[PDB]
Order: structure tokens, then sequence, then C-alpha cells
RNA sequence: GAGGA
């Protein structure tokens, strides 16, 4: 759901990278590859934590109660 | 006027909720297998 | 055999009635307990026979 | 409030003794939800 | 079943289903070892029982009531099923009388009117057997359901139904000509309601709905709109 | 200290299965029994042999 | 005019309450879009 | 100290430092719950302990928790 | 129904 922290295999936190993440997309228009490359994650075991994420947690957020 | 509505009603839910294909009657000889329980163990599956 | 197997034996005029261990009653409500299957298979064969004490 | 139950529907609050069963008396709902503890459940961070 | 060694005339035991055993609390001492896991037409008199079983049901069915209802009035039936107090009396009256005592038990409300559309019993020996039979169950051993059941009749909504159940409360307390055969009670404070909100159901559409008098409606309204003081609630 | 040969290395998807070995240890130690046969019940979640 | 029975009903089908709902709707009934 | 070795009945001082967290959604918008967000309620004794790391130039550390409208989030943690 | 293997 929400972004893990802590890239599993790397240790490296990740959890605080996620929104600067998506404004680079939106905002900067950038490319993943390198915005990933701007957030600093150099080694894939982290830039796989990211790049694949799955926001679910947005669509739990719709459930009105 | 006097009409068994229930007869259509729970001939059609029991056959439903069990899949014998056939008569609430028919236990074996009625078609079986059709109707379970939608899987909902993964999206996919 | 003589002493075993006479033919006549074949033919069943006396019955035996198997003890209830042979089929138990489960109790699977509470209140009221569901009879073995054989229970009322020989409910029935008793049923028929008493009619036909009966109707003779 | 302290709380006995919460209507599923109308998601306000709601106290019942062993009387009805349900009527979220707004929306007349009929299953509620009973109204999570306050024991202050403890959990291990691992 | 008790400890020999213990020996507590109350035995405080315990049963380890678990192992299948019965143990002695106290001392430990096992008592049982093995525990037996059970969790999973003309001949008989039945057959005027099984004819009534089968109108029941199939009145039951006409009548969408619950199996909680079926068999609420299949017990009454089976508990009176032969009496002189009975003496015939149709085979109807006591299906009908029954039908009502099921109802009534599982908290179902229904109309002697309504019954008897489903069945013909004159209603009056209907009358007479439901009170013979209540009698008799009684011997062998409250009016607000119909509310809603008339307001989904009509179509409407949930809180009008309450403001109609806060009336009805209070009707109890309002004698000053309050119930004397309460239905009507019931139907004038519906009427109340929908007069209260904005509603195109006027009393012809409700009348020839609920089968009641035009008339009883504003005999009730009379009376009730002096009642008007006691019956608001926001 | 470095290994002689060298290792095949990369990301992949991987999908956690049910049946979780929770769900299958299993021990019977003599417990309850049947009704017909007096033998053990069945049935893990039914303390079975 | 005459009751008979009751019908299943597939969901989404035509007849069902959510075979035309929008998403927001589908939200506020509880049912994943 | 290790709690395994501090004496005191499973925390204090010593051996533990007690964070909290609040959070309630206010705003009509999604109300983010972020690491920067935990506030310390223990003693430090004057140790430099137990802030959050907040590396995130944006200031606000980890994103712990989103909140939508009416949800409450209300927890107290010992670390 | 399920079903792993
Ligand atoms: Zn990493
Ligand atoms: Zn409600
Ligand atoms: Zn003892
Ligand atoms: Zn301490």
């Amino acid at each position: 759901m929400i972004v893990p922290v802590r890239c599993f295999s790397c240790g490296k936190v990740v959890g605080d990278k996620w929104e600067s993440y998506l404004n680079l997309l939106q905002e900067d228009e950038l490319d993943e590859g390198t915005a990933l490359s701007r957030l600093g994650l150099k080694r894939y075991c982290c830039r796989r934590m990211i790049l694949t994420h799955v926001d679910l947690i947005e669509k739990f957020l719709r459930y009105n109660p | 006027l006097a009409i068994n509505a229930k007869t259509i009603t729970s001939g059609l839910k029991y056959a439903l909720a069990t899949g014998n294909w056939g008569e609430q009657k028919k236990a074996m000889s009625s078609r079986a297998g059709v109707s379970q329980v939608l899987n909902r163990y993964t999206y996919s599956s | 055999n003589e002493v075993f197997s006479r033919p006549e034996w074949m033919i069943l005029t006396c019955l035996p009635v198997p003890p209830p261990p042979v089929r138990p009653s489960i109790s699977f409500n509470e209140s009221q307990r569901g009879e073995d299957d054989l229970t009322f298979k020989l409910a029935d064969i008793l049923k028929a026979n008493i009619s036909l004490e009966t109707l003779e | 409030a302290t709380l006995k139950y919460i209507c599923a529907e109308c998601s306000s609050k709601l106290s019942l003794s062993r009387t009805d069963a349900v009527r979220c008396k707004d929306c007349g709902h009929r299953i509620l939800l009973k109204a999570r503890t306050k024991r202050l459940v403890q959990f291990e961070a691992r | 079943l008790t400890c020999p060694e213990c020996k507590v005339y109350p035995p405080k035991i315990v049963e380890r289903f678990s192992e299948g055993d019965v143990v002695c609390a106290l001392c430990g001492l096992v008592l049982s070892d093995k525990l037996v896991d059970t969790r999973s037409v003309m001949d008989k008199k039945d057959n005027e029982v099984q004819a009534a079983f089968a109108k029941i049901t199939m009145l039951c069915d006409a009548a969408e009531l619950p199996k909680i209802v079926k068999d609420c009035a299949k017990e009454a039936y089976k508990l009176c099923h032969d009496e002189k107090t009975l003496k015939g009396k149709s085979m109807e009256s006591i299906m009908a009388a029954s039908i009502l005592i099921g109802c009534r038990r599982a908290e179902v409300a229904r109309t002697f009117k309504e019954i008897q559309s489903l069945i013909h019993v004159k209603t009056k020996e209907f009358g007479k057997t439901l009170n013979i039979m209540k009698n008799i169950l009684r011997g062998k051993s409250q009016n607000l359901t119909y509310i809603p059941r008339f307001c989904s009749h009509l179509g409407l909504p949930m809180q009008v139904t309450t403001s109609a159940e806060y009336t009805a409360k209070k009707c109890k307390e309002i004698k000053e000509i309050a119930g004397k055969s309460p239905i009507t009670i019931a139907v004038v404070s519906i009427y109340l309601n929908i007069l209260l909100f904005q509603i195109p159901i006027t009393a012809a559409k409700v009348g020839q709905t609920l089968q009641v008098t035009e008339g009883t409606i504003k005999s009730g309204y009379k009376i009730l709109y002096e009642h008007r003081d006691k019956l608001v609630d926001p | 200290k470095k290994l002689m040969a060298q290792i095949f290395f990369g990301p992949t998807y991987y999908q956690r299965l049910r049946h979780m070995v929770d769900d299958k240890i299993h021990a019977r130690a003599r417990g309850p029994m049947q009704v017909l046969t007096r033998q053990p019940v069945e049935g893990r979640s039914r303390d079975g042999g | 005019k005459v009751f008979i029975g009751r019908l299943p009903i597939m969901l989404r089908s035509k007849n069902c309450y959510l075979s035309e709902a929008t998403e927001s709707d589908l939200y506020k009934l509880k049912e994943c879009p | 100290e290790y709690s395994r070795d501090c004496f005191c009945e499973d925390h204090c001082d010593k051996c533990s430092v007690v964070l909290t967290l609040q959070a309630f959604g206010e705003s009509e918008s999604t109300t983010n719950v972020y690491s920067k967000d935990l506030v310390i309620v223990s003693n430090l004794m004057g140790r430099n302990i137990g802030h959050p790391i907040i590396q995130d130039k944006e200031g606000n550390g980890v994103l712990i928790c989103k909140l939508r409208k009416g949800q409450e989030l209300k927890l107290t943690c010992v670390a």
C-alpha cells in the first residue's frame, strides 16, 4: 500500500522520497530513470523499491467513513 | 389468488446455492458442479 | 453344511437387530439426536411387518 | 463520547441494551458495529 | 462420576477434550479415557398432522412468513391437534389460529383480515376458535409491530415511521379515546404524520390500501388535533 | 573472500503462495475418537490423527 | 399485477443497481470499482 | 540502558524514550502523517537522543500514514 | 467448493 520504508534488501530509507518522486514526475515532467537517480537511489535494490511501488492507499481513502 | 410463489423462489435459490441442476427432489440425478463459490483469493484468480 | 449353513437359512424368518452401537445416534443438535440411517430403515421394515400382520 | 455501537451506514454513534438489534434510529439501518474497545491495546514494533 | 482420590461431592472436574480425557481438576487423575467426539401415512396419526403441516406450509409460503413463524404455528397445532374444546372447527379455523399464534410468538404482526383473505374462515367461528386455542395453549404453557408493515405498504420513509412510532407510544398514555381496537389508532397516527408532511397519499389511497374506514380516521383525527400537544419531538 | 565463481544476480517477481506451515503442522497424542468406530477423529482442525 | 417467485440477479446485469453507476457512487456504495 | 538491564517495570528514562503521536483529518483533502509529527514525551535528561532523523529537504520525515477526514490516529511509542 | 503436491 503506502510506500515501504527502508528498501528491503539495502536498508536505505526510502519512505520519504515518495512525495518528491511524484513531484518530479508531475511538475518536472522528468523521466523516472533520471527521477530516481535524482533522489539518489543508486543501486537497484532501492530503485526497485520505489519504481515498482503501487499506492493503493489512495483507493482505500475513497470509502467514506 | 393462491399461487405458490415460494415454488419458483425457493426452487431457483436452492438450485443455485447447491448447483444440482435438476429439481430440489433430484438429489444426484440432477447434474451438479455448476455454481461454485467465486474463488476470491486473488484478483486474477 | 449341516451344522452351519442349511439352505432354508438363506431365507429370513426371524430378524436380528444390531444393537445401538452399530447405529449410534448422533446428537448433532442438543435437544434432538438425529438417528442413524439404519434405524430409519429398521423403522420402515418394522412398519411394513406390522402392517402385514394387520392385513392378515 | 463513550460508545456502544455504531450505525454502519450513518457512521454515527449509538447505545443499546438487549432491546432491538437494529435501527440506526436515523437511517434505521439493520447492521451495527461493535464500537471499538478502549483497552489501549499493546503492540510489538517488530 | 467422581474422583476416588479427591472425593468432593460436587466434583470439580475438567474435560480436556483436546486430549479426549476427563480429569479431576483437583488431584489430576484422569477419569474417562476416550472421549467420543460427536460434532459432525395412515398407521401414524400424523396423517391429519401432516395435512395440517402441508396446508400450513403453503399458507406460510403465501404469507412469505419466516420459517420461525412456520415452526411456531406447526408446534401450536401439534400442541392442540385434538381436543373436545376444539371439537372440529373446520380444521381451517385452527390453522388460522395457530398461524396467528406463531406470528405473535415470533413477534410478527398479522391482521385477522389478512389471515381470512388467506383462508375462508367466516371470521366469527375464527374468533371463537382463536379464543379457545389461545386458552388451550395458555393451559399448555405489544401492538407496535403493525406500523412498519403499513408504512411499507404505503411507501413511507423511516423517519416518518419513527415519528409514527413515538406517536403510537404516546397513544397508550393518552387515553382520551386511545385505542379501543388500536388498529384505528395506528392508522390515524400514520395519517397524522403524513399530514404533518407533504405526501400525496391522501386518505383515499391509504383507506383503500389498508381496507380501513374513511371515517374512523377523521373520527380519531378529531381528538388527534387536540392531542397534537404531546407529539413534537424535534 | 571473493567467490571463485560469479553469480547470476538480479531482481525477479516472486509471489507468496498460501499454506503457510502453521496450517500444516499437526501432532496427535491420544485425543478424541469417532462415534461409529471409536478410532481417532479426522482432520487437523478437529485434532485428527 | 400478480406476484410470482423472486429472481436472483447477476451483479452489474442491466437490472442491477450497479449496472450503470459511476465511480464515486460505487465508492459510496462500498463496492470496489 | 538495555531494557533487560533496567530494573524498572519495563521502562523508565534510563532505558527508554517515550514518543507520542496524534493526527486528525481536519482538512478536506488527504492529511499526510509524517515522522516529524512525532513528539518526544519522556525526559531526555539532556541526551542527544530520539529526534527522528530528517534527511528530507522538505523538512518532514518519513511518510507514516495518510488521513482522509474523520480518521483519527493517536498512539504512544517506546524507543 | 476449496484444494497443495
Ligand atoms: Zn537499497
Ligand atoms: Zn445509521
Ligand atoms: Zn482428585
Ligand atoms: Zn528503565
